[PDB]
């Protein structure tokens, strides 16, 4: 199809919208109510152009660009007199009742209404009457509400209801006293409410975490990084100022995390600006905690490691590939232990086996939305990694999209699609120990013990293919729903199976692999996704190594007298008393970390590592793709006594001082070469981003905008002499604004989206070849995984039923989004969002114990009787007890374990 | 502490039977609650959301969208005088001044007895019969300012 | 009365056509009269209208084909199928066929509502059926349809 804009020919798509066709060509049409991921409505009338019938026409007709199809032979005009003055009138009407509080507003240079008011060229005011006001609401710890700034373009309610599936936001009121919010005052309980900050083109929904310690957009030093909070690895843009990380924004990537984050990754950045973090190397003798610089710490640590008889390195699933490899080179391969439990490592290894050896394609986050029937086995997807759950919601809405496409209505008008749909949902079958947040859209929810979910998966695989092992003891009332799932998955063109290592059982992974293989046997386009625990747990599994238990036995046995723990708390993956005894028995304990953990006490040497804001590194997604995160700022720019170096830098210099008695502050690309030369299966990590000697037309890329203010007074409170800019020799980025952030630049990684006339987060559409699609010049991160030619075998190990036993209790994980991450609980803004430490009991189990809901109970684990308040779980089963993993005192490895002495306190 | 009565719940379920969706019965459920208790309180929104299945935000949006769903406590009798054009030509300002003089209130306000609530109305649909005003499902036409205290004193 | 007398129910006059009728009293908004906003209000939503060219005739209430017709529109059609077709075209010598409930309103001698064929001049209605202006009014303006 071809169109004619201003008497100029253009070749656009015919099946898409005219507004997005014009915005894909680099043309500027103002818009408020249209979003590339939310369809098109007429809540504003901002995208008005003048359409003609044939080539020779003068009068025209004012149509909406977002509601006109971009069919073959259209003749539209954008910048004629009538459309321009009508759009000026529309911004005048929207700004007729708008508060005069732009300098005291949170948006400022991030506001879309400012850009579209300037773009339409409306400066003079002739409205002399009174304005309109509304009362504000308390939306929780993350979203500040300022309803007076609203222009009623309905984008927030459309996202929150249609896209996010939330039940909090909504439209109230009437003609002009319209309202967008909650019916009462309270916290937005959806896990995607943080996307309302950038979805709203005005300052209504703003970031409270960025409201505290606020700076403008041009004052932010940005970097492209990867969210370290769970395994989805959503591309983020952290931006800092004055030496502290201030706001994480969305970073566009049309393959993973196009437009929307989750609340955990959006608001769990508070742990990197804690004032109790290690900033300098600290060494203890007796009770004296003295402070060294980098060189003395390396010399002393190399001396003690040389005098030791055996060194062991305990890596972490939160550190980068470079840091874990640097530990793997500091210590031997024969003694290098991944800091995870044996069962969790086994689950991770079999999940990796299903990924890179199951012969079955694993989809990325964007293409989850194209599947036709989703079966989630064991995983609380909406609470562990919620972005896959949002993509599952979109995949469920794909059936309404298909029914609309059968009636030949265009795909960009979502109102007609939702009209045709009317609760027509793709089959979603979620299994969990209790209720999920996906139960409102799921075709069926299976509340059962974890072994029963595994047997359900094995029964599904057997009924889909008789070569799979059979299950004995299935009740016919459950066999009917088994048959329902079987005919739902068999008739699906693209079935999707979701599992993960957080389920706490090997057999759930086995059953999910069996179901995927049975669907692949009958010629279906089945995909599988597995939600891992941490950001780089899959990379640690690819790297491999022993478990944490083997390291502990090596510690109390006495075979190893030196331990180097890289960025691990060591209480989440093993019991606290055993780890404490093993570390106290060790003559030398080194802890390379950026968070003040519990094991840093009685640790003979502490290296102040760097977080994702202050380090460069590579992390592997749950799907297997290896993306890389860049340093945001130099920690030594302000208060230069702190060194705060990269973890791989610390370990490489320690290895160099161990070998040649001299330090070697190496480069990132040297470590990348070492990884791709030593580990053959990690050879793809030199394809995510180019080297540090990569320039677009001879210049680097700027971390900060061209209007970065206050350069000569930023450090003036401690030194009036302006220091030299920090030199970034590791990567392709410069720490000043003397770089390149042009949208038409041959690169894949963008620190921040800014275009002239587009100062909002809606400047990402200038950085893409087509808007709402993939990013221009490719996408960051390469897949690193190829589908095997042949699959695995049918896993014959089918577990038995869960029989409750007297005097013992099976522990079931719950995995809250705001409280089951080690780096998220340390954020001061999350502490009001996590629930109180609780324990769930069945009504029958509570009646047997005689305990009423809300009162304390006492249970003993590792010889420690702890008291927690109970609450009644209707969906839980008898003989089980429920716990929130990841919390303080409740390790994530406690899932699937036993419990004793549930006595009332 | 809102609690739906048995008759209200049976009426809501019976209206739910008439449609393809309980969401279609949301508006009639709000009208049933308004008829029974004079107005729709804050807990009634969650009660309708619980009996139906739709979110409470949708129920609140429906309750605050339509004009004759009162979310504030009103009097025992709602006076609804016509604000439109034909009643402006026939004269509604005289009867509005008469109502304001008799009740000593403003439109949108209620009397201190909790008896009358004065409100304007979009249109009564009885334009050919002079000025129009509706009190408690009873329309009144051919109105004059001098006939307002007589028409007001026959109500409870 | 219709569902008592065999009408409006199931197997109407032995035909086998099942049709049942409801009355949905609105909660009061002027926008609800628009057909797409009528559909949205009938579905118990906020009565915001919808966008054409997806029409109610192809996708209306709950995604099903519906049509919305006025009371007068549905009330002329029993006369068409009870009296005839050419009779309906031959009651007025104009291309707007049928009869319409015309009538003047607002400070006239006889405000009311009269059924007249199309092509009747407004001066005829005002000076004959409505009775014209009262003693002292000069008729400076009028609207064909109200407001
Ligand atoms: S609150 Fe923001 S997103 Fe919602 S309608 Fe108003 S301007 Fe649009
Ligand atoms: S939302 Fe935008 S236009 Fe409104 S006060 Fe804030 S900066 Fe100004
Ligand atoms: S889904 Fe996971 S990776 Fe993505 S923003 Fe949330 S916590 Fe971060
Ligand atoms: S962008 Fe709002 S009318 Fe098109
Ligand atoms: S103008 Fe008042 S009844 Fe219509
Ligand atoms: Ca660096």
């Amino acid at each position: 199809a071809t169109i004619h804009v201003d008497g100029k020919e253009y070749e656009v798509n015919g099946a898409d919208n005219l507004l997005e066709a014009c915005l894909s060509l680099g043309l500027d049409i103002p818009y408020f109510c249209w979003h590339p991921a939310l369809g098109s409505v007429g809540a504003c009338r901002q995208c008005a152009v003048k359409q003609y019938q044939n080539a020779e026409d003068t009068r025209g007709r004012l149509v909406m660009s977002c509601m006109t199809p971009a069919s073959d032979g259209t003749f539209i005009s954008i910048d004629d007199e009538e459309a321009k003055q009508f759009r000026e009138s529309v911004v005048e009407w929207l700004m007729t009742n708008h508060p005069h509080d732009c300098p005291v507003c949170e948006e400022g240079g991030n506001c879309h209404l400012q850009d579209m008011t300037v773009m339409t060229g409306h400066s003079f005011r002739r409205y002399r009457f009174t304005k309109r006001t509304h009362r504000n609401q308390d939306l929780g710890p993350f979203i500040s509400h300022e309803m007076n700034r609203c222009i009623a373009c309905y984008r927030c309610v459309r996202y929150y209801k249609d896209y996010a599936g939330g039940t909090d936001l909504g439209v109230y009121g009437a003609h002009d006293n319209v309202y967008f919010g909650r019916p009462e005052d309270g916290t937005l309980e959806s896990e995607f409410s943080g996307n309302l900050v950038e979805i709203c083109p005005t300052g209504v929904f703003t970031d409270k975490t960025h409201s505290e310690r606020y700076n403008r957009k041009w004052d932010m030093q940005f970097a492209p990084s990867i969210c370290q909070q769970c395994s989805i690895g959503c591309n983020i843009s952290p931006g800092e100022r004055y030496g502290e990380l201030r706001r994480i924004e969305n970073r566009y990537n049309g393959t993973v995390n196009h437009y929307f984050l989750c609340d955990r990754g959006r608001f769990g950045y508070g742990y990197v600006n804690l004032k109790d973090r290690p900033r300098q190397p600290v060494q203890r003798r007796g009770d004296d905690f003295i402070t060294l610089n980098a060189e003395q710490a390396m010399q002393g640590a190399a001396d003690i490691l040389r005098q030791s008889k055996k060194v062991i390195g305990i890596g972490s699933p939160r550190a980068s590939v470079e840091s874990n490899f640097a530990l793997r080179e500091l210590v031997g391969e024969e003694n290098f232990y991944t800091g995870i439990a044996h069962g969790e490592q086994e689950r991770l290894q079999l999940a990796l086996k299903v990924l890179r050896e199951g012969g079955i394609y694993t989809p990325a986050l964007r293409e989850i939305e194209s599947y036709d029937a989703v079966l989630v086995l064991g995983e609380d997807v909406t609470q562990t990694g919620a972005r896959v759950a949002l993509a599952v919601r979109q995949a469920v809405k794909g059936k309404a999209r298909e029914m609309a496409a059968a009636q030949k209505v265009a795909d960009w008008q979502i109102a007609a699609i939702l009209n045709i749909g009317q609760r027509a949902k793709h089959p979603l079958f979620v299994t969990n120990v209790d209720d999920t947040r996906l139960d409102d859209i799921a075709a069926w929810t299976y509340r059962a013990p974890v072994e029963d979910q595994a047997r359900l998966g094995f029964a599904i695989a057997h009924a889909l293919d008789n070569s799979a092992p059979a299950v004995d003891g299935i009740e016919p009332e459950l066999q009917s729903k088994i048959d329902v799932i079987v005919q739902a998955l068999a008739g699906a063109k693209k079935p999707l199976i979701i599992s993960g290592t957080n389920a706490g059982s090997l057999e759930v992974i086995q059953a999910a692999a069996n179901v995927a293989k049975a669907l692949k046997g009958r010629g279906a386009d089945v995909g599988i996704t597995m939600i891992a625990r941490s950001v780089n747990s899959m990379g640690l599994g690819i790297m491999g190594g022993g478990s944490l238990e083997e390291a502990l036995t090596e510690l109390e046995t006495g075979r190893a007298d030196a331990v180097v723990v890289l960025e691990n708390d060591l209480h989440r993956h093993a019991s606290a008393t055993r780890v404490n005894a093993a570390l106290a028995k060790a003559p030398l304990v080194m802890v390379v970390d950026h968070q003040r953990t519990a094991i840093m006490e009685n640790a003979h040497l502490v290296l102040s590592a760097a977080s994702f804001a202050e380090s460069d590194g590579t992390v592997i997604n749950n799907e297997g793709r290896a993306q890389r995160f860049f340093q945001v700022y130099d920690p030594a720019y302000y208060d230069s006594k702190t060194v705060m170096l990269e973890s791989w830098r610390w370990l490489h210099s320690l290895h160099s001082t161990l070998l040649s008695r001299e330090v070697d502050w190496t480069q990132l690309d040297h470590v990348i070469d070492a990884v791709v030369a030593k580990i053959p299966e990690l050879a793809g990590i030199k394809d995510a981003a180019p080297d540090a000697t990569f320039r677009i037309r001879g210049q680097k890329l700027a971390r900060e905008p061209h209007r970065y203010s206050g350069r000569t007074a930023m450090r003036a409170n401690i030194s009036v002499h302006e220091p030299r800019q920090p030199q970034d020799i590791d990567t392709m980025f410069t720490f000043s604004m003397e770089g390149n952030n042009q949208p038409t630049a041959h690169r894949s990684q963008v620190p921040f989206a800014w275009a002239p006339g587009w100062n909002s987060p809606q400047a990402w559409n200038k950085f893409q070849d087509e808007v709402g699609g993939k990013l221009r010049f490719g996408d960051p991160g390469v897949r690193l995984f190829e589908t095997s030619e042949n699959g695995l075998d049918y896993f014959t190990s089918v577990p038995a039923r869960f029989q409750p036993q007297d005097g013992k209790w099976r522990i079931a994980p719950y995995y809250h989004l705001f409280g089951s991450d080690e780096l998220s609980q340390r954020a001061p803004v999350f502490q009001s969002r996590m629930p109180q430490p609780y324990i769930k009991l069945n009504p029958a189990d509570a009646a047997k114990l005689g305990v009423n809901a809300g009162t304390r109970v006492s249970f003993s684990y590792d010889g420690n009787t702890v008291t927690l308040p109970v609450e009644i779980a209707e969906g839980l089963t008898a003989g089980q007890v429920g716990l929130p993993m990841g919390m303080s005192g409740i390790a994530p490895v406690l899932a699937g374990a036993h419990l004793e002495d549930l006595k009332e306190a | 502490a809102f609690e739906l009565s048995a008759a209200e719940r049976e009426a809501i379920e019976h209206e739910m039977h008439h449609y393809e969706d309980p969401r279609a019965a949301s508006i009639e459920a709000l009208k049933i609650v308004q008829k029974q208790r004079g107005w729709v309180p804050d807990g009634a929104i969650h009660a309708i959301a619980d009996v139906l299945g739709i979110p409470a935000s949708d129920v609140e949006g429906v309750a605050t969208f339509y004009s004759q769903i009162f979310r504030q406590p009103v009097g025992r009798h709602v006076i609804r005088y016509c604000d439109s054009v034909v009643c402006h030509i026939n004269g509604y300002q005289g009867i509005q001044a008469a109502l304001e003089k008799k009740l000593n209130i403003k439109p949108g306000q209620t009397t201190f007895d909790g008896r009358f609530t004065l409100l304007p109305t979009c249109c009564l649909g009885n334009c050919d019969k002079g000025p129009n005003m509706m009190i408690d499902e009873d329309t009144h036409a051919h109105l004059t300012p001098e006939a307002i205290p007589e028409l007001l004193e026959r109500y409870k | 009365e219709a569902t008592e007398a065999g009408l409006l129910g199931k197997n109407i006059m032995g035909t086998g056509f099942d049709f049942e009728l409801f009355v949905h009293t609105g909660a009061g908004r002027y926008i609800c009269g628009e057909e797409t906003a009528l559909i949205n209000s009938l579905e118990g939503r906020r009565a915001n209208p919808r966008s054409k060219p997806p029409f109610p005739a192809t996708s209306g209430a709950w995604g099903k084909p519906t049509c919305v017709n006025n009371v007068e529109t549905l009330c002329n059609v029993p006369a068409i199928l009870a009296n005839g077709v050419e009779w309906y075209q031959n009651i007025s010598k104009s291309k707007d066929a049928g009869t319409k409930l015309m009538g003047f309103s607002g400070r006239v001698k006889n405000p009311g509502l009269w059924e007249l064929p199309f092509g009747t001049t407004a001066r005829e209605i005002l000076e004959d059926y409505a009775g014209g202006m009262r003693d002292g009014l000069k008729f400076k303006a009028w609207q064909p349809g109200g407001a």
